[PDB]
């Protein structure tokens, strides 16, 4: 039994929930029906469990790659936005949200990885990847080093790995094709063999990960890494003089990476489906409403061109959304989890030097398919 | 609170340590157990107790058969050989454990813990736990434990075995004491001699987990029933010659010495089922061997050991043609050298004699204090 | 207190009372376990003198309930394909699919508006441009109201969203229907459509298509709604239900040339793995203990809280940490071994030194278990028996090995056969510093050198695509529990 | 070599010891006083900030605190203190039950207590939330989202402790207890007057065992407890885990502050740990 | 090794349990520690193995102060009051440890075992476990358990306590055996009065910490130091009589009975520092007690309590106008019934005299078995 007179909703941690209350105050104010805002642990594997007995939250926010997977148990109720309202948002975040060709959640917020540089060990960011080497022999006689990202864990890695051609799945129209995998191709191949040369060359290490990568950045060790807005509130400690812009590209085309689409999905179980679509398109998903959360904590890039605009007056979110734009959506089909263990070992095997570069990505490619 | 035991058998699967005993102790009795170390006279104890299973025959305490009772409702109390004290709790504690539970009365708890405390020696040892106490006050702490409770039968396994000699006696004239006090039922192990023959009014003497015989302290020391029970009651242990019989009458057995003057001698003795040249043990006491310028028989040998005790000198004489040493004792300090050649009166209406079976040729002598 | 047959009465009453409730209203399963356990436990207080049960039921009521429960649930999925993909029950999939909605008409936007003490509904056509009112009309259950092609506007002002939100539920049940023909339903707060149900559940159970006439049946052999045509039908459709599927994905197991490749292998560390910490653990642990209760080692009580923190803080955040100082070219670990000593060790690229790394870390993370163990379980040993040792001649080595160390191997065992299967599955280690890492090369199913048994089973369940397969990890988790039951009884 | 050589040897070989397994710990300490949130950084922090700590309690640094984590401490040592002790209560009776009192089927119940609890942590919870959700529409308090139904929980686990302190009763000489029988007590008696103060030490083993076990359990009360104020420090600390990155300073900082009340209950329990609890008593 | 004790002292914060004690044990010697239940003879010989620590004064084993080291390397084996015998080792084990720790050889080991378990008929009890053995049975493993080790020096804490009276005779034999074949520094407590007299080459009273006297057995029974002494050396306690010193000689000292006998009577006393008029002490044993017909000096009174021993009998007598019954011995069964009267003769020769304080008053009178 989920409640009726009443709209609950779960969120994330990260997440501006007290200023998602303040847009549901605002809904009550004119509605009459309240709503309580949660924000559980492990919320996305809580759901799966609460919402099959045919309870949970109403409406539930969570990244959309998650969200093809309740869909496929029947978990969420498929949402019917009209033409006007789809127009308000950016085209390819609704290819995020569909499963079966149906839509099934309201894209909330964009995110994806840029190029993070400091602005006083290098004022003007590089264009291209091929110019890397060039930047780090220039930095190293000053003891410092040009990129220093995490690439233990292939999301970090796939920017350059996709740019050339490399995909997770290939998309046709509204449905992906788990036959059709781009890890063992060309493009991928000539990613992965870019990013051991920068191992080779000893440009980068083997065995940088998040938490080595990061300190030094803010530390100023390194002129420039790449990560993602939640990063920001760090360098803003730092005090260290910041710019966050467009990927670099490789081979003429720009870094391909992951796109993570915060999406607002209502529940299948849900008595309320209408009130929850009420106050999604017309509460939260207008600028004031937005605004509210945004200013509790920020959102980032968000789908909503109308904010977004707003949004992007500040360089970092633009940089964000550019990349994002350029990016990969990706896939919320269940075959990404022999994806991300295949990817993680096929770039740690070729790092490591246990594996080469062609071997490593055909039997990750062979470990996803059968 | 008569207590009786039936055929009672205990075995340990393969060890037998109780074959089919059978005792009889009536009401108000004082029953003291002797027996070798090993013979089995804890687990009789504990038995009765209901610490430890029969395995066959039955057990009656009072009239009731109690093989199956629990240990709680037997109306038995026992201080144990070992001492099984709370080490958790003071000597207070320990004695006050009984009546506190079940039956707190506050006002006679403190006035019987104290009191007996007091008889034990252990008024100013009151809050001390086991561990800070001697071992021999923690054995008065255990049989203060039991004289709070003052059961119905009080089972006593070894209470004085770690005891100076002067409070020895204290706590024999204690136990003497309040048994005539109460009446009750008392079972009480002791390897003391001198306790046994002043606290019982029967003597218990076990063997390899058989009753060997029962009877008074006088009844035993004069007229044993066999060799083991004739070795086994006395001070130090009497004296063996082997003999050889020579004649025969009803009321007394005429035998050979062993050494060369071939000393022939009649006993006032059973004679009943005794052939003419079989192989008898004669016994005597110690205590009973005559100094030479009295006796009619003399036996010399050869000085082995002296020992002495201030109040007595103990004397070992090697005689010829006997495997063991003759020990003899005499009132006073007694200066004597090993290797000197010492005679002794062997008087022969205080003489026992076994047959090969070890079976007593009944004393037919009268001897004082025996009914 | 006098007799417990008032109280043994009074809890008569409540069972019975909850029971025959429990009963009523279909929750079986809670009726029945709710008895038993009531039965079994009003009988050893009563007439019956179970006395020694007295103390062991509330015990084995609480394992029963929160242990053996669990297990018996566990099992029981084990035979079903509970997963991602049917995770739904039959009646849940069935109420899901009598859901789906499918618009086949047009929106509206309607308005309500306040006729005196009745109400008007109003609808706008995005398209031709034509508005449409219907005459007065009163809330409360289901009605049909004929719309006109007005021209003008209504009297009196659009009603609130406040006030089309308390009258959602009669304005649910208004079916309006156009000068033209079509029925018009609410879709939404805003709008009214020609949404209807995309299916029809037969009385014979039978499913069909309302827009593209295919129908459909529950195919319980797979546990999905097949398609039929005149007997299948090669069209499943989403959710999908949970049914029973017997001894399928226990024998799945032992049929896969790829997901048994590196069994045999795997298990071989598994039991190293568990072994050698165990043995490491109450080493260090006994040792530690024997040295903290020394009472001539003076500040004992500080040696005795520090040793013990490694314990005191979650294991999470250390584990992770311990993948910072174990990083083979940064971390500090390999900072101070290339400082003073040459080789700058490989503890993720090379498996054996990997394996090496994990048996410390686990040592770091047991020890205290087994050294508080101790700590209590060596006061059992009485000190005459040390007494005895001194007069014999001995200690302290002397006195651990002939003493102290074959005095608790008894009381230990059971403690480190237990602690062997809680290593053996010890899954939250791995993961967290190598997924296996690094990789078995050759394997055509997600496996590396570090892999335990459980994290490979993890991994080929719930990750590798496919789904979160709950079924067939109930039913691995069933085999392995077998496999360390069959090994811990030898 | 001698007596006073090994004495200080060991101190070096203890101290050098404690260094080793204190280190990472320390770093944990360092990342809590560190600005930001970074994993890794130098021993004693480059940029020392209160914040994390001044969060973790109630103060504010604009800005006020996130989370009321006094209250997630206050809670863990509620559900962790009380649970212990019922689990201490369940498997002190029952391991009296195995150790002193012969009924049949006894050692197959031993048997199976111990594997019956060597079983794979996978799948539970979706029987546990479905149980609790059955015990709270009747008997509430003990259900969803109350600390009841979180230490009830824990109350399965004692079937190693029952082992445990079965073991440690035995090593007790079976004549105190005879001792007792024959003073006229029932079998209780002798378990809580005689037996158990002198098997106390194994009962604060068991005791700060639990309570470390609770105090540091999170996927079973993560479960369990919806309520932000009801949650206990291993779940309220979660909120600081996101898929991108962790707030490491708060959490380190309650990952520090969790170790406290297992210091300050294994300090109290040493009260309980003590030798020769069983000298004198028993000759032999 | 040649153990000595120098103003040791023993103390338990307040509890003095032992007062600065003087003891020279030599090479070789057999000494017995003799006292009161709760003295602290336990106290002394742990302190001696290093068990208990010494709170004052010089403990020396051999060329070596002892006090700090720790009791394993003292070279010393001890039999305890207890037993604390190995409850995981059998019989064999637990006598095959202390040469098992400090030497090797399986066969050196098993025919020690065997030989010395012969002699404490524990041979049928080898692979027995402690807990399945009984007291007196666990008591001989105990003595076993060092015998079998053959430490430098032996302690032994009352080893003979829960033993039978014939088998405590054979293990008594086995001691004094043993002492004469090793040669070994044997320390030996008991109760057991002719344990103490029969093997001991020195015996020491110990009175409430204090060492009350020490000497050769003989010379504690007919000389003691003070009234102590005299009271707990010997089988029933000497019975001790209220005097008046009358008149004081050269080497005599005049003393009368408390009662209508009127009897003075002098004896061989030290009569050196004796108060005329002072109420002294008289100590006479019940085996010295002579038969009335016999001797001059005669004691009438009322019989109390009668103890037949078979070999003796034991007559409690109540002096007319005196606080303490007297004992007598008699050899033989003497038929007296309770309440009946009784006398017996008082040898002046045989009598003990003890001043206020306690002190012994040494007897001039020459005993056979003591010299000078
Ligand atoms: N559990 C057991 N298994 C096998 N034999 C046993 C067991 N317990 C005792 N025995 C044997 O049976 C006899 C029991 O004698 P118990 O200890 O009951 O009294 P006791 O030997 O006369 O006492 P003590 O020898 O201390 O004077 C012992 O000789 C012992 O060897
Ligand atoms: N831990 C302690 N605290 C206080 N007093 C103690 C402690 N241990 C022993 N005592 C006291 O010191 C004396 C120790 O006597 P100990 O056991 O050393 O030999 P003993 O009394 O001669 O032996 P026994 O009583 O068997 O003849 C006892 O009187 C006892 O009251
Ligand atoms: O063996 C390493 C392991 O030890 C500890 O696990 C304990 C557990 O905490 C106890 O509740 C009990 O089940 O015994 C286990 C030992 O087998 C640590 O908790 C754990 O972090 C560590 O990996």
């Amino acid at each position: 039994k989920i409640e009726e007179g009443k709209l609950v909703i779960w969120i994330n941690g990260d997440k501006g929930y007290n200023g998602l209350a303040e847009v549901g105050k605002k809904f009550e104010k004119d509605t009459g029906i309240k709503v309580t805002v949660e924000h559980p642990d492990k919320l996305e594997e809580k759901f799966p469990q609460v919402a099959a007995t045919g309870d949970g939250p109403d409406i539930i926010f969570w990244a959309h790659d998650r969200f093809g997977g309740y869909a496929q148990s029947g978990l969420l109720a498929e949402i019917t936005p009209d033409k006007a309202f789809q127009d308000k948002l950016y085209p390819f975040t609704w290819d995020a949200v569909r499963y079966n060709g149906k839509l099934i959640a309201y894209p909330i917020a964009v995110e994806a990885l840029s190029l993070i540089y400091n602005k006083d060990l290098l004022p003007n960011p590089p264009k291209t990847w091929e110019e890397i080497p060039a930047l780090d022999k220039e930095l190293k006689a000053k003891g410092k080093s040009a990129l220093m990202f995490n690439l233990q864990e292939p999301y970090f890695t796939w920017p350059l790995i996709a740019a050339d051609g490399g995909y997770a799945f290939k998309y046709e129209n509204g449905k992906y094709d788990i036959k059709d995998v781009g890890v063992d191709n060309a493009g991928a191949k000539a990613g992965l063999t870019f990013l051991v040369d920068l191992i080779k060359n000893k440009h980068m290490n083997a065995d940088t990960d998040y938490s080595i990568a990061e300190a030094a950045f803010n530390k100023g060790e390194t002129a420039m890494t790449i990560n993602g807005p939640w990063a920001w509130s760090n360098i803003d400690t730092s005090k260290v003089n910041y710019g966050v812009t467009v990927l670099p590209t490789f081979k003429g085309q720009p870094s391909k990476p992951f796109v993570g689409v915060l999406s607002a999905g209502i529940n299948a179980a849900s008595p309320n489906k209408e009130l929850a679509k009420e106050f999604l398109e017309n509460y939260l998903l207008t600028d004031e409403g937005l605004e509210a959360v945004n200013k509790d904590k920020p959102l980032g890039a968000v789908a909503l061109k109308s904010y977004e605009e707003e949004l992007a007056k500040d360089p970092r979110i633009a940089a964000t959304m550019e990349n994002a734009q350029k990016g990969e959506i990706m896939p919320n089909i269940p075959q990404m989890s022999a994806f991300w263990y295949a990817v993680r070992t096929a770039v740690i095997n070729a790092a490591s030097g246990r594996q080469t570069v062609d071997e490593a990505l055909k039997d990750a490619q062979t470990r996803i398919t059968k | 609170a008569s207590v009786q035991l039936q055929n009672v058998t205990k075995a340990w699967g393969e060890v037998v340590v109780s074959k089919d005993i059978n005792l009889d102790i009536h009401e108000g009795e004082f029953v003291v157990f002797v027996g070798p170390s090993g013979c089995g006279k804890s687990t009789l104890l504990r038995m009765i107790a209901g610490l430890e299973t029969i395995t066959s025959g039955d057990l009656f305490i009072g009239e009731k058969r109690m093989n199956d009772t629990p240990p709680a409702e037997r109306g038995v109390g026992m201080v144990f050989q070992s001492y099984a004290l709370y080490p958790h709790l003071s000597v207070a504690e320990n004695m006050s454990f009984g009546l506190k539970l079940a039956g707190a009365k506050k006002e006679v708890i403190n006035q019987r813990v104290n009191q007996v405390a007091e008889v034990l020696q252990l008024a100013h040892l009151l809050d001390r736990k086991p561990k800070a106490l001697s071992g021999g006050q923690r054995q008065r702490v255990a049989i203060g434990r039991t004289l709070v409770a003052e059961p119905s039968v009080f089972l006593l396994d070894q209470p004085l075995s770690n005891l100076d000699a002067a409070l020895r006696v204290q706590m024999r004239i204690e136990i003497s004491r309040l048994h005539k006090r109460l009446g009750r039922t008392m079972i009480y192990v002791t390897h003391d001699q001198v306790e046994a023959m002043t606290l019982a009014d029967k003597i218990v003497v076990l063997d390899a987990g058989r009753v060997a015989q029962v009877g008074k302290p006088l009844e035993l020391y004069h007229y044993p029933a066999d060799r083991f029970v004739a070795g086994f009651i006395g001070s130090p242990k009497m004296n063996f010659l082997p003999v050889k019989v020579t004649a025969t009458a009803i009321d007394q057995v005429q035998v050979e010495l062993p050494m060369p003057n071939r000393q022939q001698v009649w006993l006032p003795v059973e004679s009943r089922d005794v052939q003419v040249g079989a192989n008898m043990s004669l016994g005597i006491r110690p205590e009973h061997l005559l100094p030479s310028d009295i006796a009619d028989v003399i036996l010399e040998g050869e000085v082995q050991v002296v020992e002495q005790l201030g109040n007595e000198t103990q004397i070992h004489i090697q005689i010829p043609s006997i495997r063991q040493n003759l020990v003899y004792r005499q009132n006073d300090v007694v200066l004597v050298e090993e290797g000197a050649t010492f005679a002794i009166g062997l008087p022969p209406e205080r003489c026992h004699l076994f047959r090969e079976d070890g079976t007593a040729c009944r004393r037919l002598h009268k001897e004082p204090g025996v009914a | 207190d006098a007799l417990k047959w008032s109280v043994l009465g009074l809890l008569g009453l409540l069972v019975g009372y909850l029971v025959v409730l429990m009963y009523a209203q279909g929750e079986y399963l809670f009726a029945i376990t709710t008895l038993i356990l009531s039965s079994a436990g009003l009988y050893i207080f009563a007439n019956r003198k179970a006395y020694a049960w007295r103390y062991v039921y509330p015990g084995m009521a609480g394992m029963g309930l929160f242990v053996l429960f669990p297990l018996v649930c566990t099992i029981a999925i084990a035979f079903t394909n509970y997963s991602s993909t049917n995770q739904l029950t039959f009646e849940r999939a069935q109420e899901v699919l009598l859901d789906r909605s499918w618009q086949a008409g047009k929106t509206y936007n309607f308005g309500l508006y306040p006729a005196g003490d009745e109400w008007q509904l109003a609808l706008s056509d995005g398209e031709t441009g034509k508005n449409y009112l219907s005459d007065a009309f009163k809330f409360g259950g289901e009605q049909k109201l004929q719309l006109k092609e007005t021209t003008a506007q209504p009297e009196g002002e659009r009603a609130n969203l406040r006030v089309i939100t308390q009258n959602r539920q009669a304005l649910s049940d208004i079916t309006a229907i156009l000068p033209d023909g079509n029925k018009v339903m609410m879709s939404s707060l805003r709008q009214f459509s020609g949404t209807q149900p995309l299916y029809t559940l037969d009385g014979d159970g039978t499913l069909t298509n309302n827009q593209s006439g295919v129908k459909y049946r529950p195919n319980n052999q797979i546990g999905f709604y097949q398609s039929i045509t005149a007997n299948w039908g090669d069209e499943k459709l989403s959710p999908g239900y949970t049914v029973t599927t017997g001894w399928k994905n226990f024998t799945r197991v032992f049929t896969d040339e790829g997901i048994q490749k590196p069994f045999l292998a795997i298990f071989v560390w598994t039991v190293v793995f568990s072994l050698i910490t165990v043995f490491l653990t109450v080493a260090v642990g006994m040792v530690l203990a024997c040295l903290v209760q020394w009472e001539a080692l003076r500040g004992k009580a500080v040696y005795r809280v520090l040793l013990i923190l490694p314990y005191a803080v979650p294991s999470f955040i250390s584990i992770l940490i311990f993948k910072g100082l174990f990083n083979q070219s940064f971390g500090e670990i390999n900072m101070m071994l290339s400082a003073l000593f040459g080789v700058k060790p490989a503890w993720f690229s090379d498996p054996t030194t990997a394996r090496t790394m994990l048996i410390i870390v686990n040592t770091w993370l047991g020890y205290p278990y087994m050294m508080i163990l101790c700590m209590g379980l060596l006061k059992a040993i009485p000190d005459d028996l040390y007494e005895a040792s001194a007069m014999d001649g001995a200690g302290p080595f002397q006195n651990f090995f002939k003493i102290t160390l074959p005095l608790l191997i008894k009381p230990l065992t059971p403690l480190m056969i237990a602690s062997f299967a809680f290593n053996f599955n010890n899954f939250v280690l791995i993961q967290l510093l190598t997924n296996g890492g690094p990789d078995r090369l050759g394997t055509t199913t997600p496996a590396g050198y570090t892999d335990l048994l459980v994290n490979y089973t993890y991994r080929i369940a719930f990750e590798g695509g496919g789904g979160q397969d709950f079924g067939l990890a109930a039913a691995i988790a069933t085999l392995i529990f077998l496999l360390v039951g069959a090994l811990a009884i030898v | 070599k001698s007596q006073k050589a090994r004495l200080f040897i060991t101190h070096l070989l203890l101290l050098l010891f404690i260094a080793a397994i204190m280190f990472p710990l320390l770093m944990v300490v360092a990342i809590s006083l560190r600005q930001g949130n970074f994993a890794t950084g130098s021993l004693i922090p480059e940029q020392i900030s209160w914040d994390h700590w001044k969060l973790a309690l109630g103060f504010s640094v604009i800005t006020p605190p996130p989370f009321p984590v006094l209250l997630w401490l206050w809670n863990s040592v509620k559900v962790a203190g009380i649970s212990a002790i019922g689990i201490v209560a369940l498997s002190t009776t029952c391991a009296y039950a195995f150790a002193r009192m012969r009924f049949p089927g006894k050692a197959t119940l031993l048997k199976g207590m111990l594997i019956f609890q060597m079983f794979p942590a996978v799948l539970s919870l979706v029987a546990l939330y479905a149980l609790f959700d059955r015990l709270g529409e009747y008997i509430p308090f003990i259900g969803l989202n109350t600390h009841g139904g979180v230490i009830f929980a824990y109350l399965g686990g004692i079937a190693l402790h029952v082992w445990t302190i079965k073991g440690y009763f035995e090593t007790i000489d079976s004549s105190l207890e005879e001792a007792a029988a024959l003073d006229g007590a029932t079998p209780w008696q002798a378990f809580r007057l005689v037996l158990l103060p002198l098997s106390v030490p194994i009962l604060a083993v068991v005791f700060i065992l639990s309570f470390i076990a609770a105090i540091t359990e999170v996927p079973v009360a993560s479960l369990l407890l919806r309520d932000v104020n009801s949650y206990t420090l291993a779940v309220g600390m979660q909120q600081y885990l996101n898929p991108q990155n962790y707030l490491w300073g708060d959490f380190a900082a309650a990952a520090v502050m969790s170790a406290l009340p297992i210091t300050i209950v294994f300090l109290l329990a040493q009260r309980w740990l003590v030798n020769g609890l069983t000298a004198g008593g028993v000759k032999g």
